[PDB]
């Protein structure tokens, strides 16, 4: 009478190190605390006065930063269904770009009131039918929230407009400097044609002048340094190959063989004259740059430099294809000179200086072209990974504007009147739904209390003037961060606004992770095993 | 894995269609063991001792005791048997098999999805109605030497060898037919039990006096 | 320091006297005894953990003892007996264990009783001469043209395992198996069904499923999807050498300065594949199959012949489609004949089983081999139905081979036995009672299938040997059913005269074999 | 704190929040400023450091000094950060840097 | 024991012991998979040993990965993977009747009886139960609202309502487009393509192909609306020589000539390729697209983006069959003879970049044989999922037209099966009877467990059951949202008939066997 | 499929170093083995020889 033995059955065909989890108390709420809790760790970095979080990681690489899915990522999340919420939120990340701690938020307080409604005696089951119709109920209502349309992307100053509310929440303190910014860089790129790629838009960061010095280049910058002698050029003719700058060989096998005295005495002045004429060829066609994805022959150097021919060696195959993309070149396979189409064009190259590094700067002056860069300036290559962040999320909203251009008030309005508007449909609703219906309406109510925490004032004040003002019939009126007690003013007069479409995707995919999470009943976990990771993740 | 095991890591827990498992079979280990001890055609059971000391015997309250056997369920219907023999001094053997199969007949419902205090319910009216058939059923009869005998026989025959129990059932009747007082309980502090290793086993004897 | 002198190494025990022979007695009672259950058509099964994670359930008694391990050498012995039981006859496994088991537990009195072993091993010899001449005496003959017959010898055989369920397939699969393999050439008659007799297991659908192909079944695809995976009357033509173009023997090295020569030596690869594709291909077969490898180049020229190719077949597998379909494995199709060309396949279909493709090429005009299609519920099942089918065809071979037949069910030993004690009545010197205890040391059979049965072993024993001591009662023995004594010429289990034969010698000579030894010396190294 | 058998982060995962960690990164900055405190100025001292390898190096530039030190406390790191970005972008006044931002944090 | 002391470290369970511990397994692992039974049952959530998440349903995954090492859980565990490798269904129901069977056979075997009996009965019971569903089965022509049924009844009871609804028609249509009259089925021909950017819901049927990979050249065109496919299987890359070539020349210019005439090779069948799409198509308007499964080097690929050709390599080895039946063309494996009729023809081909992945679509195909499914999700796990799920329900759906027939669901058929048991035992013989018994209330554990999974009681829903059955004849079944007795034919509840035949035979096989086993060892080392 | 758990039930109560033998083979032929062996031993010193 001093052991309990293990219940014949499962309990004692299990695995040493195996864990059984079956039941709510066992298995759900703790599912629904361990989303709380990877939540509550994300919730105080929302919003514009959101705090940035150093974060080291298993290979001691310091981020800090105020990004939720940089965050993530960068945690050694081992709880299964946190680990289910994150892949929400990076698949809201890889969708959109913005809302990742939206959908983490939505998601912790959705399993929170779900909590609550299987402890007052719902049914996990008549719970997810609810959130389901709530949700469905939610992305109807989203379409008359839109308050206004971008209606221009062309346009510097309204494009800088309409990211500034975007790369707001990251980098508070110089907004608009940004916003120009990457306004700038994004009006470059978009052309005529509808379709703008992220991919097009490059960063530079060089250490030394702090982010105010920062500019956009329309081109690219590589920081290296020429190989020959001639380290600028005006009028540029790039000749962009695939191959090394070098007399190709055969791919069987080579052997020189040498029979007489006379080929071992010919042999080299041969192939000197052979590089020499290929060389020369190449200059003709009027080329004076030539950059190269290979190695650089000492022979073929120096008969570049009888040239002036301007050498660079880009080792990077995709910076190759985006230095041919910017340009307007092919990168020729073999030595042969370029005919007149292929030969690329660019306004002006030269070497620079730029604080320490050495840069090779590919320049047009005409406001367009394939490819635009930005250069970072800094004091600490920390802050400029988080300006880099923050430029990604302005690229990533820029993208969403040419997806779709409508926009809904931001700072809390559209999640206020969402929620309004949900708890009066389930006030309608008879039946076990209802609560489950207002309870997602509830949830909603977690991004307005956020923002007032992070701001420093009450969230219950503000949700109170926020419901009120709604009720007035203001549907565009969120919380004001820049007042020192709880106050609430019109969004869209001051210019706040939100993507439909992260919204839209952001409050799918939350209620899509709380779902799954909430149907699952019992968890078998394997004995965790020391193994050098799966092959596939390398 | 459960509440108690988040207060205190180094904690046994095993709850709502375990804890029925465990006892149901630690219930049936046990009426496994001691079914071959039931009549007269029972089986002999050898019990050695750490020290190396023999004990033959088909009791079962004294099998119980010397199981090595270190289970709570065990315990429990240990505790029951024992005050069984303390009170009666008969049917250890019979509660134990008796609960096993009790236990073992409520699961076969019980794992059908009923709740166990229906099946407790019933019990309480089974045995009511068992009770008053018992009284009703029972043969009350002048207890002469002959009737005593024969209850004598029915223990010692299902107790020990058939002729050592014959020889016994004299030696108990006639010992308890002398200390008896009319209309007066008997005590059996009385009679004397004593032992002598110099004979056969069926020298045993009953002597009108004291050793 | 001083370290010890010593005759012998270290680790090196030695034990001798009547602890040898009483150890060695009862390491073989207990090899005995672990499969004594294991005997009769009531027999129980058994569950054995292999070290690799597999598990063989199996009622076979070589199988069980195979499958474990032990460290006393006569328990090895043992098992070696039982595996040769196995290999020579096919059946009878754990029945000899039995037989020599109880001998030797009938030798230990002897031997405890002041008698050297060399009398009782005479004794033993003289009584295995006499249950040979007795047993060829009370056989029966048999005509193998009579079907049913052969098919009640089978289900004798296989009623004790757990097929008897579907004995009556089972007996005909094997029994159709064993005709098809038949073969004689040269005047050299063979019955080989260890090659051309081959057992596929697919797991899945149901037992009564199972049949024996007119041809041979390999797990194999077409190289290419246009090939046909359907055809009539195909022209098989066998291959054991690449399709493909591959170095020489030699060191050899080409040196090229010409410009040309590089696409030169490629175009004559193309054209060597395309001269071996045509040699094949001017024989006109509907199918090639090889056992090594055909290049894709290979694979284009013979589809624009309309020709279906299987690409890597087994050497075993090739020669089982040999067997059947009558052609003939060749290796350079430079010199293939007409008479390789193999016709005589009905049909090949290349269907899916489950999500695996199967090639057929059944239906064959006198094929010498076959393949047996077992389709069960999961690997252990058709393990065991491929091993009681091993079985029946041992059996099937056995009594082709030798056509006499004994009455089964522990008649033919007791039948032998009383015949023994008849013959040891006679002997008046002292090896008559080792004599008279093998004789009835050979009654453990019918006893232990009484005590399998679940009826008493004592009075129907009694009865039994009572019946023996008739005139004529040689066929009695006892049902493994209902615990009764029956005439064999009514209830039809009959066993071969071979099998017996064996299951005789092996018991004696094993018990002979641990008779004869003493002083166990041990630990020595290589 | 409960002991949760299923924990959300890797076991051995230290958090600190709050003004106490503000505190303590700010003392870290006064640290990592004291540390080349006294090489300003034509009054100013040269510091010795000798890495693993027992090879000394001596030093009155601050970013080089600030280099030698192996600072792993997150928050001092920035202070070398920008120390080293003047010494790139400028080239002096790697000392001064450190000294203005820690008195700012004091 | 006997083997213990031949080798004392060996493990043995002999007699009662043995069939206490493979009934205690069969049990555990019966208690195990209730929940999954039915689409009201309990998702299980499965964490590996790298972390690795996955969200099932199914009986075979679940066995598959439970941390279990127990040998009959071994066996019970064979017995399912063969159930799923044949028929694709009923792995839940083997589990629960082989726990059921073995737990009644106990209920008569702790009671003195003996196991030969209880299997006797078994097999009886089985022949009799085979026989009843040989008589109950319907025979129908197999429609697409029949199997529209039968999917939803496999798919609802695999993942979500409206998941299962969406994977019903993309089930049905695929095996509808692939499928030939009066020939087998080939389920090689349904690719399951996985990505994972959109919504479950977003899973679809392409009427054509989904390659993992695009041009590997940037100048090649993203989009070609009328295409001509060349499905090949030609190296186009440069390859040695077999026999050890090697270069030999004096001077620089003989090095240039024999690198130039080193790629004549490849480029002969580079210029046959061209040649043939000039001829085939000599305005710009007709696309060519080039499918080859071997590898094309850089050379190659600029030489064919030259002339407006899109070239994808290391295509699947099946692609080359699902390319020829969907497009129509030729799978060439050399360029010998070529000709304009071996080439496919597809009315849309276009390149979708998600990520760092590229796909190719293949569409507007004329009358495609082969199609694909496209399973769209947000999660790795809700992938896997899907994936389980569409392949129970091609199986499904597979097997229904095979076997012309179809049988009742919802648990009417056992229920049946088990009252004509019950009828039939009398003319059984002997103590079978018993087993016969203990088979029939084994066939009962469906509607039980369904009625557990559904929240309610064992007793009252099946004397409903059962009383409705016999009163009216019908095959009724259990009504999950109401639990009164419900008939499954008009409500379109199906079952494989095939899936109850396989259950029924690898069951009692299975169940018999190891009733019959009395001795478990282990004593190999 | 490597290890044979112990049978539910008084397999499992015993305690960790007590024995239990049952059974005809397992007990009876046990111990008239060893008392044949115990008599073996005590044999060879019988009679005036
Ligand atoms: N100036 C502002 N005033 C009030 N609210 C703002 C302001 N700028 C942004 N927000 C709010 O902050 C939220 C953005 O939070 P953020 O830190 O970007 O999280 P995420 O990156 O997950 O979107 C938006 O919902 C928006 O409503
Ligand atoms: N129906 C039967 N009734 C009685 N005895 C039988 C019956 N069938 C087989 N036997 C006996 O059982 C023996 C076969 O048992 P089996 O398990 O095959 O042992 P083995 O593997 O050593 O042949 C045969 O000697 C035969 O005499
Ligand atoms: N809509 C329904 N209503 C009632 N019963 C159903 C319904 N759908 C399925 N069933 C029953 O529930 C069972 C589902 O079993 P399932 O979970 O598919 O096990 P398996 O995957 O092993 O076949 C089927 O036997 C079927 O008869
Ligand atoms: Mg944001
Ligand atoms: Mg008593
Ligand atoms: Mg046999
Ligand atoms: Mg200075
Ligand atoms: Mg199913």
């Amino acid at each position: 009478a001093l052991h309990v033995p293990k219940a014949p059955g499962f309990a004692q065909m299990l695995k040493e190190g195996a864990k059984h989890f079956s039941g709510l108390e066992e298995a759900v709420y703790r599912n629904i605390q361990a989303c709380k809790e990877l939540a509550q760790t994300t919730r105080t970095a929302y919003g514009p006065n959101g705090m940035n979080k150093m974060v080291i990681n298993h290979l001691e690489k310091l981020f800090v930063t105020n990004d939720a899915a940089t965050i993530l990522r960068e945690l050694e999340v081992q709880h299964p269904a946190a680990k289910m919420i994150v892949m929400a939120s990076h698949m809201q990340e890889q969708e959109v770009g913005d809302g990742t701690n939206f959908v983490l938020v939505f998601a912790g307080a959705l399993l929170e009131l779900a909590e609550e409604l299987l402890r007052i005696g719902l049914s996990v089951s008549e719970v997810i039918e609810g959130y389901e119709i709530a949700c469905r109920k939610a992305h109807e209502i989203l379409p008359n929230l839109v308050c206004c349309s971008a209606k221009n992307l062309r346009d510097i100053d309204e494009v800088s407009s309409l990211l500034r509310t975007s790369i707001m929440s990251k980098q508070y303190g110089n907004e608009v400097f940004l916003a120009k910014l990457i306004a700038q860089a994004c009006v470059s790129i978009f052309p005529d044609s509808g379709h703008f790629n992220v991919d097009n838009i490059r960063v530079c960061k060089i250490l030394g002048s702090g982010i105010s010095s920062s500019s956009v280049l329309h081109g690219m910058v590589f920081k290296k340094e020429t190989e020959g002698d001639v380290t600028s050029v005006k009028d540029a003719k790039i000749a962009v190959y695939s191959c090394p700058f070098d007399g190709m060989i055969t791919e069987t096998k080579g052997t020189v063989l040498i029979k007489t005295a006379e080929e071992l005495m010919n042999f080299s002045k041969g192939e000197e004259n052979l590089m020499d004429a290929q060389v020369k060829a190449i200059a003709d066609t009027g080329a004076n740059v030539v950059v190269t994805g290979g190695k650089v022959a000492d022979m073929a150097l120096h008969y570049a430099n009888k040239y002036n021919i301007m050498l660079v060696r880009l080792n990077s195959k995709w910076d190759l294809r985006r230095l041919c993309k910017t340009v307007g070149a092919t990168a020729l396979p073999r030595l042969t000179p370029p005919v007149l189409e292929e030969m690329g064009h660019c306004d002006s190259v030269y070497l620079s200086e730029v604080g320490d590094t050495q840069v090779v700067v590919f320049k047009h002056e005409k406001e367009d072209g394939a490819i635009s860069t930005i250069v970072l300036r800094g004091s600490t290559d920390n802050l400029m990974d988080d300006i880099e962040r923050a430029v990604d999320d302005g690229v990533n909203t820029f993208k969403v504007l040419t997806r779709d251009k409508r926009l809904v008030p931001g700072g809390g309005a559209t999640e206020i009147e969402l929620a309004k508007q949900i708890t009066s449909y389930g006030e309608t609703c008879p039946g076990l739904e209802q609560y489950a219906i207002k309870k997602f309406a509830e949830a909603f109510e977690a991004i307005p209390r956020a923002l007032a925490e992070n701001s420093g004032v009450k969230a219950n004040e503000v949700i109170s003037k926020l419901y009120a003002v709604h009720q007035e019939g203001n549907k565009n009126v969120g919380l004001d961060i820049e007042a020192e007690v709880p106050a609430v003013k019109d969004m869209l007069e001051a210019g706040i606004l939100d993507t439909y479409l992260g919204k839209y995707w952001a409050i799918k995919l939350a209620t899509n992770a709380a779902v799954t999470v909430l149907r699952v009943d019992q968890i078998i976990m394997a004995k965790p095993a020391g193994g050098p990771k799966p092959p596939s993740g390398k | 894995m459960a509440a108690v095991k988040t207060l205190n890591p180094k904690a046994e827990v095993a709850r709502a269609q375990a804890a029925l498992a465990v006892n149901i079979s630690a219930a049936r280990g046990l009426q496994d063991v001691l079914r071959t001890n039931l009549g007269p055609k029972g089986t002999m059971k050898m019990l050695v001792s750490g020290a190396g000391d023999i004990k033959l015997t088909k009791d079962g309250n004294v099998l119980l005791h010397e199981m090595q056997i270190q289970h709570p369920t065990a315990s429990l219907i240990a505790k029951v048997a024992t005050a069984q023999d303390d009170i009666t001094g008969d049917g250890t053997t019979s509660n134990v098999l008796i609960i096993g199969e009790l236990l073992k007949q409520a699961d076969l419902y019980i794992s059908e999805g009923l709740h166990p205090r229906i099946i407790t319910e019933g019990f309480e009216a089974a045995k009511e109605k068992a009770l008053q058939f018992l009284e009703e059923v029972k043969v009350s009869r002048e207890m002469d030497r002959e009737t005593l005998i024969d209850v004598a026989r029915t223990s010692l025959r299902t107790k020990v060898h058939a002729e050592l129990a014959d020889v016994l059932t004299e030696a108990v009747v006639d010992s308890i037919l002398a200390i008896k007082k009319q209309d007066e309980p008997i005590d059996l502090f009385m009679i004397e039990i004593m032992e002598m290793k110099h004979k056969s086993e069926t020298d045993t004897s009953l002597i009108r006096g004291l050793v | 320091g001083h370290r010890p002198v010593l005759v012998l190494s270290q680790n090196t025990k030695r034990e001798s006297g009547r602890k040898v022979q009483s150890g060695n007695i009862n390491a073989a009672k207990t090899i005995a005894d672990i499969i004594r259950t294991c005997l009769g058509p009531k027999s129980m099964m058994k569950m054995l953990l292999d070290p690799m994670g597999g598990i063989v359930m199996t009622n076979d008694g070589n199988a069980i003892l195979r499958e474990i391990q032990v460290q006393h050498p006569a328990a090895k012995s043992m098992i070696e007996i039982s595996r040769t039981q196995d290999e020579e006859v096919g059946d009878g496994t754990t029945s000899v264990i039995i037989l020599a088991g109880e001998m030797l537990s009938v030798a230990e009195h002897f031997l405890e009783q002041q008698m050297h072993p060399t009398v009782v091993i005479s004794a033993y010899r003289k009584a295995l001469d006499d249950m040979i001449s007795t047993l060829k005496k009370i056989s029966i003959p048999v005509d193998i043209s009579d079907s049913d017959m052969m098919l009640n010898i089978i289900n004798s055989s296989i009623t004790t395992k757990a097929i008897s369920r579907w004995s009556s397939l089972a007996c005909n699969i094997a029994l159709d198996a064993v005709k098809m393999v038949q073969f004689e050439e040269n005047g050299r008659k063979e019955i080989d069904i260890k090659k051309y007799a081959r057992v596929e297991k697919i797991p899945g659908g149901i037992i009564e499923d199972s049949c024996v192909l007119r041809g041979v079944m390999i797990n194999k695809d077409v190289t290419h999807p246009r090939m046909r995976r359907y055809i009539k009357n195909p022209r098989i033509v066998l291959l054991d050498s690449s399709l493909e173009y591959k170095k020489g023997e030699s060191q050899t090295d080409i040196e090229i300065t010409r410009e040309e020569d590089f696409t030169r030596i490629l175009q004559m690869e193309e054209e060597y594949i395309q001269q071996l594709c045509e040699d094949i291909i001017q024989l006109k077969p509907d199918v090639v199959i090889t056992e090594k490898g055909i290049s894709d180049l290979a694979q284009h020229y013979l589809m624009r012949a309309n020709i279906t190719a299987i690409r890597r077949v087994r050497k075993t597998d090739n020669n089982r489609i040999a067997r059947a379909c009558g052609a003939r494995i060749v290796s350079r199709p430079e010199e293939l004949r007409e008479d390789d060309v193999g016709t005589g396949a009905g049909l090949l279909e290349i269907k899916k089983i489950g999500d695996e493709y199967f090639t057929f090429i059944t239906d064959c005009k006198d094929p010498k081999a076959c393949t047996i299609l077992l389709r069960g519920a999961s690997k252990e099942i058709l393990s065991e139905v491929e091993r009681n089918l091993q079985d029946a065809m041992q059996v099937c071979r056995n009594v082709l081979l030798d056509p006499q037949l004994v009455p089964g069910g522990g008649a033919s030993e007791m039948a032998v036995a009383h015949a023994l004690t008849e013959k040891s009545k006679a002997m008046t010197g002292v090896e008559q009672w080792p004599y008279r205890a093998v004789a009835q040391a050979l009654e453990v059979i019918p006893r232990t299938l009484i005590q399998n049965c679940g009826a008493s072993t004592i009075r129907l024993l009694t009865s039994l040997r009572a019946k023996h001591t008739q005139e004529n009662c040689e066929t009695w023995g006892v049902n493994g059913e209902t615990g009764t004594l029956v005439d064999m010429k009514e209830l039809g289990i009959w066993e071969p005269l071979a099998v017996k034969l064996q299951t005789y010698k092996t018991a004696v000579e094993t018990a002979v074999l641990l008779l004869r030894i003493d002083d166990i010396v041990s630990g020595h190294k290589k | 704190m409960m002991p949760t058998p299923v924990i959300l982060l890797k076991e051995g995962t230290d958090s600190s929040q709050g003004i106490p960690q503000l505190v303590s990164n700010i003392s870290a900055c006064q640290v990592i400023a004291e540390a080349v405190r006294t090489t300003l100025g034509p009054r100013g001292m040269d510091k010795l450091i000798v890495d693993g390898r027992g090879k000394a190096t001596i030093s009155n530039d601050g970013a080089t000094i600030l280099k030698l030190l192996d600072v792993v406390h997150p928050a001092a790191k920035t202070l070398v950060d920008i120390a080293k970005s003047q010494d790139a972008e400028v080239g002096d006044g790697t000392t001064s840097v450190t000294l203005l931002a820690a008195e700012f944090l004091k | 024991a006997a083997v213990k002391t031949l080798n004392p470290k060996a493990e043995v369970a002999r007699a009662q012991a043995a069939l206490a511990v493979n009934i205690s397994a069969a049990r555990g692992l019966q208690d195990v998979l209730r929940t999954n039974l039915g689409p009201k049952g309990t998702m299980k959530m499965l964490v590996s040993g790298a972390g690795d998440i996955k969200l099932t349903k199914d009986g075979n995954v679940l066995l598959h990965e439970m941390q279990i090492q127990h040998p009959t859980a071994s066996l019970i565990a064979k017995v399912a993977t063969a159930q799923d490798d044949i028929t694709g269904d009923g792995t839940t129901s083997n589990v629960l009747i082989i726990g059921e069977l073995l737990k009644q056979a106990d209920l008569y075997i702790s009671e003195g009886l003996h196991p030969r009996i209880i299997t006797e009965g078994f097999e009886a019971a089985k022949e009799k139960a085979l026989q009843f569903l040989e008589e109950v089965k319907v025979s129908r022509e197999m429609d697409r609202e029949t199997l529209i049924d039968v999917a939803r009844t496999s798919l609802r009871t695999k993942v979500h309502a409206e998941l299962a609804d969406v994977l019903t028609e993309a089930v049905v249509d695929s095996i509808l487009a692939i499928k030939k009259q009066d020939e087998p089925i080939d389920l090689f021909m349904i690719e399951i393509m996985e990505m994972k950017h959109k919504s479950e819901t977003d899973t679809s049927l392409i009427r054509g192909l989904v390659l993992d990979h695009g041009a590997r050249h940037p100048d090649m065109k993203k989009r070609v609306e009328d295409a001509y496919i060349l499905t090949c299987n030609v190296s186009l890359e440069y390859e040695k020589t077999e026999v050890n070539s090697g270069f030999f020349y004096k001077s620089a210019e003989e090095r240039e000539k024999l690198v130039k005439a080193e790629r004549k090779f490849i480029e002969d069948r580079v210029k046959k390729i061209i040649e043939l799409k000039r001829k085939v198509c000599g305005d710009s308007d007709k696309g060519f697209v080039v499918i080859n499964q071997k590898g094309i080097d850089p050379f190659s690929l600029d030489a064919l983006s030259k002339e407006g050709i899109v070239a994808l390599r290391r295509a699947k080895r099946r692609n080359m069959e699902r390319l020829t039946l969907a497009c129509g063309g030729v799978a060439l494996n050399s360029f010998d003879d070529l000709s304009p009729d071996c080439l496919g023809h597809a009315g849309l081909v276009y390149e979708y970049t998600l990520g760092e992945e590229k796909f190719t679509f293949i569409e507007k195909c004329n009358n495609p044989r082969s199609v694909t499914l496209l399973i769209k999700g947000p999660n790795k796990h809700t992938l896997t999922q899907i994936k389980d799920a569409v392949r129970d329900g091609l199986r499904a759906v597979k097997n229904a037209i095979d076997d012309g027939c179809v049988v009742p669901g919802a648990g009417a058929v056992e229920v049946a099966m088990a009252e004509a048991l019950i009828k039939h035992k009398p003319s059984v013989k002997g103590r079978a009877q018993l087993g016969v018994q203990a088979f029939a209330d084994a066939l009962l554990i469906i509607p039980k467990v369904l009625a557990q999974n559904s929240g309610f009681d064992l007793q009252e829903t099946l004397v409903k059951i059962q009383a409705e059955h016999s009163e009216s004849g019908q095959l009724v079944g259990v009504d999950l949202n109401t639990g009164e007795p419900m008939v499954a034919a008009e409500v379109g509840v199906w079952d494989n008939y095939c899936v109850k035949k396989q259950l029924l035979h690898s069951c009692t096989v299975i169940a018999t066997n190891i009733l019959l086993v009395d001795e478990i060892m282990r004593a190999g080392m």
